[PDB]
């Protein structure tokens, strides 16, 4: 067995930036081969024999390392450049992979951008009701959202779901959803949704009133 | 010109088996190892097999000895990989790669197996247009909500495609073994009430395409 530890699994880099990712093997390996990975792909050939670059990679990447400790470093961050990197090895039996590496972009905060749905009247014709916010195009992943149903905060039946950084603006998007009955949607007024940002001293909201 | 095409996504229930097949093409196919690699949501890749197309011999990672059976069709260049006594923890995308003589040269994109108990169920689509007014990031963003699905792969589009920029198409969640979907797009104020803004749904595990027009309340 020839277990692969890569670190670290998640790497923030400004544009620009020089990284380095190490790939350490339990056992000495011959070669050493890494593969590219973005979100909704297949992985592609990075570099093999340790040293060598496949076809299309850029000449800012660079692979290296011997016996129980290789690395991959990127003399200059680009955006691209953001995905996650898998090292693989079969000097030993079976063939393993390493835990990846997940370069993520750093950029200038950004306030997200609120809105707020109230249901359609298809979905109250079908008895229920579903009530969305849309935080949009913020750059500090880490947000927190509180929905208030007239100012009791409601932690049951809210779903949340969040965006791979945007290849564009290097920004992270989320939805809030918020599913009650159209009997129990009917026995309220105000509908509140509220995220607190880094961005902001102040939590930013978003309401309606029925 | 190298192109390994898999078999589209696949759910079946557990303790059934399957069989993805890897169609391979630009290459003399009997001349590279065929193998199989698995990617558990979430997690890393794990190696699963080898076959040489030429004689059928195969290595294997020995965890998964019992549960794959590669085969290959030399008369067509396709490679399969048969699941058997299947479990949850059997979903996962799984790939067929080339391997070079060092390393995986080549790739097919890739087949979702889910093994679940549950029955797939069409989508509800429901638009989400502003409550009267609302909106202001960049002058106006709507909606369209994907509820109560279970067959993961659903396709949202907007305008049949044309609407690219300022789309937001959120992952979906699995609760109580129905997915739920949400997408944005973002435009111009001139142009929503305006112009027509569709946001279409595709399901193809039970048929279903909607497309739904987002209207002023």
């Amino acid at each position: 067995q020839s277990v692969l530890s890569q670190s670290p699994a998640i790497l923030s880099a400004s544009p620009g930036e020089k990284v380095i990712m190490t790939c350490s093997p339990s056992s000495s390996v011959s070669y050493m081969q890494w593969y590219q990975q973005k979100p909704g792909s297949s992985p592609k050939p990075w570099i093999y024999s340790t040293s060598n670059l496949a076809s299309g990679v850029p000449g800012r990447f660079s692979g290296g390392g011997s016996g129980t400790s290789f690395s991959l470093t990127i003399s200059g961050v680009e955006a691209e450049d953001a995905a996650t990197y898998y090292c693989q090895q079969y000097s030993s039996h079976p063939l393993t992979f390493g835990g990846g590496t997940k370069l993520e972009l750093k950029r200038a905060d950004a306030a997200p951008t609120v809105s707020i749905f109230p249901p359609s009247s298809e979905q109250l014709t079908s008895g229920g009701a579903s009530v969305v916010c849309f935080l949009n195009n913020f750059y500090p992943k880490d947000i927190n959202v509180k929905w208030k149903i007239d100012g009791s905060e409601r932690q049951n039946g809210v779903l949340n779901s969040w965006t791979d950084q945007d290849s564009k603006d290097s920004t992270y998007s989320m939805s809030s959803t918020l599913t009650l009955t159209k009997d129990e949607y009917e026995r309220h007024n105000s509908y509140t949704c509220e995220a607190t940002h880094k961005t902001s001293t102040s939590p930013i909201v978003k309401s309606f009133n029925r | 010109e190298v192109q390994l095409q898999q078999s589209g996504p696949d759910l079946v229930k557990p303790g059934a088996s399957v069989k993805i097949s890897c169609k391979a093409s630009g290459y003399s196919f009997s001349t590279y190892y065929m193998h199989w690699v698995k990617q558990s949501h979430g997690k890393s890749l794990e190696w699963i097999g080898r076959v040489d197309p030429d004689n059928g011999g195969t290595s294997f990672n020995q965890k998964f000895k019992g549960k794959a059976i590669l085969t290959v069709d030399k008369s067509s260049s396709t490679a399969y990989m048969e699941l058997g006594s299947l479990t949850s923890e059997d979903s996962a995308v799984y790939y067929c790669a080339r391997r070079d003589d060092y390393y995986f040269d080549f790739w097919g994109q890739g087949t979702s197996l889910t093994v679940s108990s549950a029955k797939t169920t069409p989508p509800s689509v429901y638009p989400l247009a502003p409550v009267c007014g609302g909106t202001t990031g960049s002058s106006v963003t709507l909606g369209c909500l994907v509820k109560g699905y279970f067959p993961e792969p659903v396709t949202l589009t907007w305008n049949s495609g044309s609407l690219s920029s300022g789309v937001h198409t959120f992952p979906a969640v699995l609760q109580s073994g129905l997915y739920t979907l949400s997408s944005s797009v973002t435009v111009t104020s001139s142009t929503w009430p305006s112009q027509t803004i569709t946001c279409n749904v595709a399901h193809p595990a039970s048929s279903t395409k909607v497309d739904k027009k987002i209207e002023p309340r």
